[PDB]
RNA sequence: GAAUCAGGGUUCGAUUCCGGAGAGGGAGCCUGAGAAACGGCUACCACAUCCAAGGAAGGCAGCAGGCGCGCAAAUUACCCACUCCCGACCCGGGGAGGUAGUGACGAAAAAUAACAAUACAGGACCUGUAAUUGGAAUGAGUCCACUUUAAAUCCUUUAACGAGGAUCCAUUGGAGGGCAAGUCUGGUGCCAGCAGCCGCGGUAAUUCCAGCUCCAAUAGCGUAUAUUAAAGUUGCUGCAGUUAAAAAGCUCGUAGUUGGAUCUUUUUACUUUGAAAAAAUUAGAGUGUUCAAAGCAGGCCCGCCUGGAUACCGCAGCUAGGAAUAAUGGAAUAGGACCGCGUGAGGCCAUGAUUAAGAGGGACGGCCGGGGGCAUUCGUAUUGCGCCGCUAGAGGUGAAAUUCUUGGACCGGCGCAAGACGGACCAGAGCGAAAGCAUUUGCCAAGAAUGUUUUCAUUAAUCAAGAACGAAAGUCGGAGGUUCGAAGACGAUCAGAUACCGUCGUAGUUCCGACCAUAAACGAUGCCGACCGGCGAUGCGGCGGCGUUAUUGACCCGCCGGGCAGCUUCCGGGAAACCAAAGUCUUUGGGUUCCGGGGGGAGUAUGGUUGCAAAGCUGAAACUUAAAGGAAUUGACGGAAGGGCACCACCAGGAGUGGAGCCUGCGGCU
RNA sequence: UCCAAACUAAUUU
C-alpha cells in the first residue's frame, strides 16, 4: 500500500512486451539526444522530458531509442541537477506548507501533513546518501531550504 | 503473530523470561516473598511450644468445632496455629509442650473446612502423635 | 509486504487443491520455485507446468493432478545436519512410508531421501505430500 | 457497585490519603 | 453477545454522527439510530371533511396536508408501539410494513 | 555431571574427579625452588586458656569426640597388610588411605511353605477348597572347626543340633466417587469426627468410632516439603488476544527484526570431512559376580591363550571438499582490465550501466470530497425590548403546586437587540490518521482514487526510545453570555425522597490564547502481503456501447480499478453466537509490533516521573477463595409485547356476609 | 408513563 496514506490503489504504467523500437519512427539516437539536451536547457526534470517526447515525438521510451536513461544523458553532460527532482519535489512541498503554517497556526491538519513530508524527505536523504549522490555532510534545515528551491 | 525470523532469539528469549513472572507458580518460587511469609522458612517441618488450645468452628455448611492449638515456634518466634488430627488427640497435649508440626496438604494453602489453619501436629513430646492414638507408646 | 515468494507460490497451490481445480497461477516465478516444483513433479504429485516469461519475474501455470495432500514452506530455512534430518521427518511427515522433506543442499535443491544417499545436509525449503 | 462508582470512591479516598501525607 | 449485526445504528464508514433529539422526550439520539416517522396526516380529520368542505366559501378546494417528521429513541418507539420486538430470525428484515 | 524426559525442554549440581578459594576477622612477613603458609611467625579486633598477678600459651572448615544450632546427619575403634606419598631410605613415618562398629540415605538378590492321601466341590479323567490327615524338604537361629585377614569379623564351606497353630505369627494404608475394594453388623446423632478434591454426619451414616469381611503394594509402606512429567496451564517445536483473561485512541519514527526478480542451463554464513579434544558417569562390546546391582576380569590342558572395545562430548577455534541458499565485493568524473612501447605516446577489450515488481517514492493530467485553516454571507427560531390591539386568566403535570398576571400576563401585529444553532434535504452515502466533519461565497495549503508506453531504480514492511494529533468533562487567562444547565433554592410525589417530575438558577455550554491526554476513544477485531464462492447494488475515476433529453452535461446498458456496505453459500472455521474472514491451524512456520495466564485483594500500597490542579504513566505484596466466567438449551418469572379465555375474574346487577343476639369450629387464656 | 419496599439461623428428596 501507500506509505503515508491508507490507500491501495493500483494504478501504474505497464510497458508493452516487446523492446524494439517502432518502424514508422524515423528518428535516429543522436536526434532524439540532442532533443533532449534542448528540452533540459529549457529548466525540465527528466520526468517531463519523457513526457514530452512520447506525447509530441512517438518515443515511447528514451532506453530502447538510445540505450540509456534519461539522468543517465544529463549527467553524461553536465545538464543534471544537483539535487535529484524527486527530494527537489519534496522540499518544494515542505516549503509551501510551513509558509501557510506561518499564517495558519491553528491548521493542525497542514501540522499533521508536514510531519509526513519531511519523514518522506529523510527517508529519500538516507537512500542518495548512501548511493553516494547527496554529499555525507548533506542535512535538510528548514530555515535554510526555501533557497534551494524556486 | 510470533517473530520468526533467525535472528530473533534474544526477543524471543526476554520476552520468555518477562512473561514467566506472570504465573502463580513461578512467581512465588522465585520473589522470595512468599518464602520471607511462611513460618516454616522453606523448611518441612518445624518444632514449637503450645501456647493455647484453641477452638475453630467450621466453615459452612459444615458445623463442627475444629480443636486446634496456637503455637509459637521455636526457630524463629512466630506464633501459628496447627491442626491436631485425630479423635480426641487434644487431650494428649498439654500447654508448654513441645511438638512438631508439619504442612497440612495444599503447600502453604488452607485445607478443608477449617478457615485460616494450615499446619497439623505430629509428634507431641517427642512421641508420635499417631502412637498416641494407636496406643502404641505412652507420654 | 511480500517477503517471500515460495511462500505465495505454495499457498497458492495448496488452496487451489483442496479448491479441486485443474490450473492455478503462480505469480512471480523464481528459479527456486521452479527448482522446488520439478522435485513435487519427478515425484509426480503435479503434471506439466508452463512457464511465461513476460520479461520480468514471471508466472507459472500448474497442472494439478488432484494428488497432493499439503505442499508447505518452513521459515526460516534454518539449516540441517544429517545427525537432525531425521527429527524434522516426524514433525512434518504424516508417514515413514511417503512424503518429502525439501533441501537446499550445495548439490542443488533435493529432497530428503536424496540427501541421506548424496551423503549431505543443507537449509529446509518446505515439505510436499 | 457500578464499578464507575467504585472508582469515583476509590479517587475520594486517594484523594484523602494525599492530604494525610502532605500534612507529616 | 451481539444482538444485531449493525450496532443498532446506520453507521458504517464514518465515526461520528451528529445527535438530534426525541421528539417524544427530548433524549439526544444519533440521526441515524433514531427511528424517524414521517407523517402527512391531513389536518382535517376526515369524520370533519365533509362540514368543512360544505361550509367553504369555495367549491373546489383542495384541503393542506401536515408535514411532520418524527424521530424517536428507543424507549419511546416501543412504549408508543410504533415499533415492537420480533423473533430472531425475523430481525434480519429490512422491509417496511406494507400499506 | 545429576533427576525428569516422545521430540524439544525444565530443575539441580555443598558433595569423593579437575580447577579455584579460605583456615575466628582483617593486615604484614620470615624461610625457601615453591607460601603472603596458618598442625610458621608478627600485630590489632573478637573470643578464650593457665597464673604465686609478675607473666605465659591459643586457633578441630584434619580424624574421632563434645556443646550449641536446629526438621535434619555415625565409634574420642584397629592397622600401615593393600593403595600411594615423603625422607639420607629395601629397614622409618602416614586419622592420606585401609578394616571393623553405628547405618530402613538408597540400590541388587531373596524366606515366611512345598507335596501326597482323604473329606469335598467342580470342569470338560483333570483341577480348585478345607481350625482333617500324612511324613518328605530346607533355612532362620544355635554352633565346633577350617577359611578369611595386619589380627580379626561377615559372607562362602562343613560337622553338631534346630518346624505343625511349621505361635519360628507381616506389616502399611484403605473400601461414596476420582480409584482397586462392602449399600455387613454395633455405637454416635451437624456432636465427636472424617475428608488432598467434590463431600459425609442433625436417630435406618455404602464416608465417623469399632467388629467382621475385602482391596492394594509388600519387608516395606504412609505423611510433610522442594522439584520434574502430567502442562499445548509459559507454548522454539506448540498457546491465546470479536463476546471467556486480553489489540496500545491514532499516526510518525530510531534502534531491532525482516526484506521482490535477475547471472552456467570477492569475503563469510551454511554443509561435509579431518584433526585435537582427562578419566569417571551415560550409551554400548566382551565376559555365567551362583543370579542381579556390579567388577575388569578371565579362559585352556610346564605353562599356554586372551580382554581391558567403540560411540557420544552444545557452542567457539583449527583443517580439507561442496557452492544451492543467504549476505557481500569489481569498470560510470573510468583514477578500468589487457598487451606492448617511450612519467608520456598507444593499441585493445562484442570495451564497461540486468530488468522496470499487479513493491515504492516523485512528476503529470482531468476530476472528486459535511477533509483542514482564514475571512464572508444567510436563515428561521428562542430570549429580551419598545409600541399597538383585545382581554382574565396564563403556565405546568399522571394530577398538581411553586411561578407570572387588570400595574395588562398569555395570545395577536409591527419593529429592534443580542447570543447560540445550521432543521427538512441527510442515506447502512462521502471525506479524514483517528478524534471528527453540513448556510452562501472568496482566499490559502493539503490529499486519496483513477489515467499514464513519464521519471528514479529497492529507495521497502513492522517498529522499543522518541514525536505530532487526540470528543466530552475539567484547569488557567481574556472576551461574551441567547438557550440549556452540575452545584444551589423551592413545588410536588413519597413511610423517607437531600432522586425521578415541575419552577427558578451558578460554574459550564460560545469564541480567542494556553493546558490536560483519558472514553463502550468499539468493528469490544493491530499493520503490511498473498490465495480462496457467487450475486445485486452503491461512491469516485477511466473505457466502451442502441436510443432518449438539453444547448459537453442528464438518463440507459455493460466493462475495469480502488472504496463504504449488503444478501447468499455445507469454501472452510468456530465452545457456539456467528465470520467470505474470526478461512487457508495437530495436513501446526508470509513478515512484524503490542499484549493475556483462575477469581479477588487491585490498577489499591510504595517509589520514580509528568501536570497549575484534577490527575496520567509505570506498578507490587501479604492475605483470601473453588470457582468467577463465555456461548447455547429447557423451564420459571417480567410493574415486556402479542393472541385467547373464566361470575372460584370483572362489568350490569341480585342476595348477602362483615354490625346485633345465638349456634358451632379454630386460636388464646385457664 | 399515579404510587408498588422486604422476604427461615432452625438444615435431610
Ligand atoms: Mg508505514
Ligand atoms: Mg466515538
Ligand atoms: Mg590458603
Ligand atoms: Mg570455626
Ligand atoms: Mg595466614
Ligand atoms: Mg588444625
Ligand atoms: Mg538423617
Ligand atoms: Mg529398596
Ligand atoms: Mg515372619
Ligand atoms: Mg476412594
Ligand atoms: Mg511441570
Ligand atoms: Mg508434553
Ligand atoms: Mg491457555
Ligand atoms: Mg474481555
Ligand atoms: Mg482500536
Ligand atoms: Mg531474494
Ligand atoms: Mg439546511
Ligand atoms: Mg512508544
Ligand atoms: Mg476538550
Ligand atoms: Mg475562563
Ligand atoms: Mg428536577
Ligand atoms: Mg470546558
Ligand atoms: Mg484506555
Ligand atoms: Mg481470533
Ligand atoms: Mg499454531
Ligand atoms: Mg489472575
Ligand atoms: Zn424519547
Amino acid at each position: 500500500g501507500r506509505m503515508h496514506a491508507p490507500g491501495k490503489g493500483l494504478s501504474q504504467s505497464a510497458l508493452p512486451y516487446r523492446r524494439s523500437v517502432p518502424t514508422w519512427l524515423k528518428l535516429t539516437s543522436d536526434d532524439v539526444k540532442e532533443q533532449i539536451y534542448k528540452l533540459a536547457k529549457k529548466g525540465l526534470t527528466p520526468s517531463q522530458i519523457g513526457v514530452i517526447l512520447r506525447d509530441s515525438h512517438g518515443v515511447a521510451q528514451v532506453r530502447f531509442v538510445t540505450g540509456n536513461k534519461i539522468l543517465r544523458i544529463l549527467k553524461s553532460k553536465g545538464l543534471a541537477p544537483d539535487l535529484p527532482e524527486d527530494l527537489y519535489h519534496l522540499i518544494k512541498k515542505a516549503v509551501a506548507v510551513r509558509k501557510h503554517l506561518e499564517r495558519n497556526r491553528k491548521d493542525k491538519d497542514a501540522k499533521f501533513r508536514l510531519i509526513l513530508i519531511e519523514s518522506r524527505i529523510h527517508r529519500l536523504a538516507r537512500y542518495y546518501k548512501t548511493k553516494r549522490v547527496l554529499p555525507p555532510n548533506w542535512k535538510y534545515e528548514s530555515s535554510t531550504a526555501s533557497a534551494l528551491v524556486a | 503473530g510470533k517473530c520468526r525470523g533467525l535472528r530473533t532469539a534474544r526477543k524471543l528469549r526476554s520476552h520468555r523470561r518477562d512473561q514467566k513472572w506472570h504465573d502463580k507458580q513461578y512467581k512465588k518460587a522465585h520473589l522470595g516473598t512468599a518464602l520471607k511469609a511462611n513460618p516454616f522458612g522453606g523448611a518441612s517441618h518445624a518444632k514449637g511450644i503450645v501456647l493455647e488450645k484453641v477452638g475453630v468452628e467450621a466453615k459452612q455448611p459444615n458445623s463442627a468445632i475444629r480443636k486446634c492449638v496456637r503455637v509459637q515456634l521455636i526457630k524463629n518466634g512466630k506464633k501459628i496455629t496447627a491442626f491436631v488430627p485425630n479423635d480426641g488427640c487434644l487431650n494428649f497435649i498439654e500447654e508448654n509442650d513441645e511438638v512438631l508440626v508439619a504442612g497440612f496438604g495444599r503447600k502453604g494453602h488452607a485445607v478443608g473446612d477449617i478457615p485460616g489453619v494450615r499446619f497439623k501436629v505430629v509428634k507431641v513430646a517427642n512421641v508420635s502423635l499417631l502412637a498416641l492414638y494407636k496406643g502404641k507408646k505412652e507420654r | 509486504v511480500r517477503m517471500n515468494v515460495l511462500a505465495d507460490a505454495l499457498k497458492s497451490i495448496n488452496n487451489a487443491e483442496k479448491r479441486g481445480k485443474r490450473q492455478v497461477l503462480i505469480r512471480p516465478c523464481s528459479k527456486v520455485i521452479v527448482r522446488f516444483l520439478t522435485v513435487m513433479m519427478k515425484h509426480g504429485y503435479i503434471g506439466e507446468f508452463e512457464i511465461i516469461d513476460d520479461h520480468r519475474a514471471g508466472k507459472i501455470v500448474v497442472n494439478l493432478t488432484g494428488r497432493l495432500n499439503k505442499c508447505g514452506v518452513i521459515s526460516p530455512r534454518f539449516d540441517v545436519q544429517l545427525k537432525d534430518l531425521e527429527k524434522w521427518q516426524n514433525n512434518l511427515l504424516p508417514s515413514r512410508q511417503f512424503g518429502f522433506i525439501v533441501l537446499t543442499t550445495s548439490a542443488g535443491i533435493m529432497d530428503h531421501e536424496e540427501a541421506r544417499r548424496k551423503h549431505t545436509g543443507g537449509k529446509i525449503l518446505g515439505f510436499f505430500f | 457497585m457500578r464499578a464507575k462508582w467504585r472508582k469515583k470512591r476509590m479517587r475520594r479516598l486517594k484523594r484523602k490519603r494525599r492530604k494525610m501525607r502532605q500534612r507529616s | 453477545t451481539k444482538k444485531r449485526r449493525n450496532n443498532g445504528r446506520a453507521k458504517k464508514g464514518r465515526g461520528h454522527v451528529q445527535p438530534i433529539r426525541c421528539t417524544n422526550c427530548a433524549r439526544c439520539v444519533p440521526k441515524d439510530k433514531a427511528i424517524k416517522k414521517f407523517v402527512i396526516r391531513n389536518i382535517v380529520e376526515a369524520a370533519a371533511v365533509r362540514d368543512i368542505s360544505e361550509a367553504s366559501v369555495f367549491d373546489a378546494y383542495v384541503l393542506p396536508k401536515l408535514y411532520v417528521k418524527l424521530h424517536y429513541c428507543v424507549s419511546c418507539a416501543i412504549h408508543s408501539k410504533v415499533v415492537r420486538n420480533r423473533s430472531r430470525e425475523a430481525r434480519k428484515d429490512r422491509t417496511p410494513p406494507p400499506r
